[PDB]
C-alpha cells in the first residue's frame, strides 16, 4: 500500500464502461465526478495508483 | 441524513422545479428496481458537516 | 546496450541492515521484469526475489520471508532491496537479472531471465576491514626472450575482495594474468596480475596499478620504478 | 520443488552430452536453461525445448518429454566448457527452484606446460617487515599441481603456506605460492629459490643471491 505504481497515459481513447465486467460485490465511488457523465470533460493525464 | 443532495438524475430539472424524489436510480440497460444494483442506487448523497 | 549497474555491498557485523540498488540504462523501466538472485561461490545459485513490470512482488524463498524487502522506483528507474538481520548463510553474489517478455496482463505466470549483471559481494561476518597495501613488484633485468620481463602489484591485508584493477584510465584490455585471491588462514588475500611489460624504452605504460576498494576506499596512486 | 542434477559430466569433443533435469510431475511447465561460464556473467541458450535467443547457434537444442528435460549440446569444443543450469517455475510455491548445476568438462585436450615466474621484494619494503614473497605460474590444462618451495636450498614446508587451488582463467587452470617465513632477511645465501612438481616434468627459478 506504500510502494503503489504510477501509469501515465497518453493521447487515447479510454471506455469507461469494462470496469464493471469483473466479479461481483465491487465499488464505485467516485469524487467530484460521476460515472454516467465521465465520458463528458476532457483531461490531460490520468494516474493510476495500484 | 437530513441534508439531502440528490446524485446524477436523467430528468434534468427546468427552472424551478420541485424534485423531491427519494426511490433507486437506473443506469440504463439494468434490472436495478429497488436493489441497488451497479451505477444504479439512491441518489442522496448526504453532505456531511464536519 | 543494457547497463544493469548495481551498488551496495561490503563488510557488515551479523544482525545489521543495508540497502542494494539496482539501476537500470538502455531500456524502458515500465515492461520488464527484474529479479535478485544470489550466487555461493561454487555452490550454485538461489533466488532471493524479484518484481514484475509494475510495483508487484511476485514472492520469495523458504529461508528470506521477514528479513529482505525489494521494491520498485519507476520515477528513477531503480530496483532496491533492503536486508535486515543478515546471518552467516548470507554471503554470496547477489546478481541483478532482466526479463526477456514483456508481461502482457493476461498470460501464464512464467518468469525467466534474459540479461544478467556482475553482481556485488555481500559479506557478513565478525571481521572488519583492513587496509591494501600495494607494492611496486621490481621487473628484474632478465631478459631471455622478447617480453620475459613482467610486473605486477602485491596487494594484500584485505578481508573483503572488490577487486577492481586499472591501469592509466581503465583500458589496455589486452592480455593480463589476474590471479585470484587466497585466504591465507588469517581472513586476509592477495592480489597479484602479470602484463607483457616489453623493453622499456621510454615508451612503456606509466606504471601504475590503481585498485579500488569500497569498504576500504583509499586512493593508492604509487608508480613502480626497476 | 527440488530439481536433481548430474554432478559432473563429462564427454571427448566429438560427440554430444547429456545433461538431464528431472523432477516429480514436471510434464507440462516451462523449462529454461542458462549457461554461465566461471568468472564471467550468465547467458542466455535454448529455452521452452521450442526456441532459442538470438546468438544461440543451431548447437544448443532442449528436449522434454514426461519427466526429464535433456539440454543436447551439438559438437561440444573447449570453449563450452561452463556450468548449466536449469531453472522452473513452480507455480505451486510461487517461486523459483533452481539446483546445482553440471561442471561439463571436454575430456581429451592436450596438455599445457606450466612456467614458473620468480617476483622478487620490491625496493621500497625492506625498511618494514612485510615478507610476501610470491611464486606464480602460468596457465595450464593438467590441474592438480603442487608447488613445492625450496627455502634457502632446502626443502622447508612448516612456514605459513596458501596453497590455493586451480582457478579458472580462458579455460585454463593456474594458482600462485606464498611462502616467507624467513626473519624478513631473505638475502642471506644459497639462492633462495622457488620450484613447482608437476605431473610428468618439474620446474624450477633462481633469482640473483643478493
Amino acid at each position: 500500500v506504500y510502494a503503489w505504481n504510477r501509469k501515465r497515459i497518453s493521447n487515447c481513447v479510454a471506455d469507461y464502461s469494462v470496469l464493471y465486467n469483473l466479479a461481483p460485490f465491487f465499488t464505485f465511488k467516485c469524487y467530484g465526478v460521476s460515472p454516467t457523465k465521465l465520458n463528458d470533460l476532457c483531461f490531460t493525464n490520468v494516474y493510476a495508483d495500484s | 441524513y437530513n441534508y439531502l443532495y440528490r446524485l446524477f438524475r436523467k430528468s434534468n430539472l427546468k427552472p424551478f422545479e420541485r424534485d423531491i424524489s427519494t426511490e433507486i436510480y437506473q443506469a440504463g440497460n439494468k434490472p436495478c428496481n429497488g436493489v441497488a444494483g451497479f451505477n444504479c442506487y439512491f441518489p442522496l448523497r448526504s453532505y456531511s458537516f464536519r | 546496450e543494457v547497463q544493469l549497474v548495481e551498488s551496495g555491498g561490503g563488510l557488515v557485523q551479523p544482525g545489521r541492515s543495508l540497502r542494494l540498488s539496482c539501476a537500470a540504462s538502455g531500456f524502458t523501466f515500465d515492461d520488464y521484469a527484474i529479479h535478485w538472485v544470489r550466487q555461493a561461490p561454487g555452490k550454485g545459485l538461489e533466488w532471493v526475489s524479484g518484481i514484475t513490470w509494475n510495483s508487484g512482488t511476485i514472492g520469495y524463498a523458504d529461508s528470506v520471508k521477514g528479513r529482505f524487502t525489494i521494491s520498485r522506483d519507476n520515477a528513477k528507474n531503480s530496483l532496491y532491496l533492503q536486508m535486515n538481520s543478515l546471518r552467516a548463510e548470507d554471503t554470496a553474489l547477489y546478481y541483478c537479472a532482466k526479463h526477456h517478455q514483456i508481461a502482457v496482463a493476461g498470460d501464464a505466470e512464467d518468469y525467466y531471465f534474459d540479461y544478467w549483471g556482475q553482481g556485488t559481494l555481500v559479506t557478513v561476518s565478525s571481521a572488519s576491514t583492513k587496509g591494501p597495501s600495494v607494492f611496486p613488484l621490481a621487473p628484474s633485468s632478465k631478459s631471455t626472450s622478447g617480453g620475459t620481463a613482467a610486473l605486477g602489484c602485491l596487494v594484500k591485508d584485505y578481508f573483503p575482495e572488490p577487486v577492481t584493477v586499472s591501469w592509466n584510465s581503465g583500458a589496455l584490455t589486452s592480455g593480463v594474468h589476474t590471479f585470484p585471491a587466497v585466504l591465507q588462514s588469517s581472513g586476509l588475500y592477495s592480489l597479484s596480475s602479470v602484463v607483457t611489460v616489453p623493453s622499456s624504452s621510454l615508451g612503456t605504460q606509466t606504471y601504475i596499478c590503481n585498485v579500488n576498494h569500497k569498504p576500504s576506499n583509499t586512493k593508492v596512486d604509487k608508480k613502480v620504478e626497476p | 520443488y527440488e530439481l536433481t542434477q548430474p554432478p559432473s559430466v563429462s564427454v571427448a569433443p566429438g560427440q554430444t552430452a547429456r545433461i538431464t533435469c528431472g523432477g516429480n510431475n514436471i510434464g507440462s511447465k516451462s523449462v529454461h536453461w542458462y549457461q554461465q561460464k566461471p568468472g564471467q556473467a550468465p547467458v542466455l541458450v535454448v529455452y521452452d525445448d521450442s526456441d532459442r535467443p538470438s546468438g544461440i547457434p543451431e548447437r544448443f537444442s532442449g528436449s522434454n518429454s514426461g519427466n526429464t528435460a535433456t539440454l543436447t549440446i551439438s559438437r561440444v569444443e573447449a570453449g563450452d566448457e561452463a556450468d548449466y543450469y536449469c531453472q522452473v517455475w513452480d507455480s505451486r510455491s510461487d517461486r523459483v527452484v533452481f539446483g546445482g548445476g553440471t561442471k561439463l568438462t571436454a575430456l581429451g585436450q592436450p596438455k599445457a606446460a606450466p612456467s614458473v615466474t620468480l617476483f622478487p621484494p620490491s625496493s621500497e619494503e625492506l625498511q618494514a617487515n612485510k615478507a610476501t614473497l610470491v611464486c606464480l605460474i602460468s596457465d595450464f590444462y593438467p590441474g592438480a599441481v603442487t608447488v613445492a618451495w625450496k627455502a634457502d636450498s632446502s626443502p622447508v614446508k612448516a612456514g605459513v603456506e596458501t596453497t590455493t587451488p586451480s582457478k579458472q582463467s580462458n579455460n585454463k587452470y593456474a594458482a600462485s605460492s606464498y611462502l616467507s617465513l624467513t626473519p624478513e632477511q631473505w638475502k642471506s645465501h644459497r639462492s633462495y629459490s622457488c620450484q613447482v612438481t608437476h605431473e610428468g616434468s618439474t620446474v624450477e627459478k633462481t633469482v640473483a643471491p643478493t
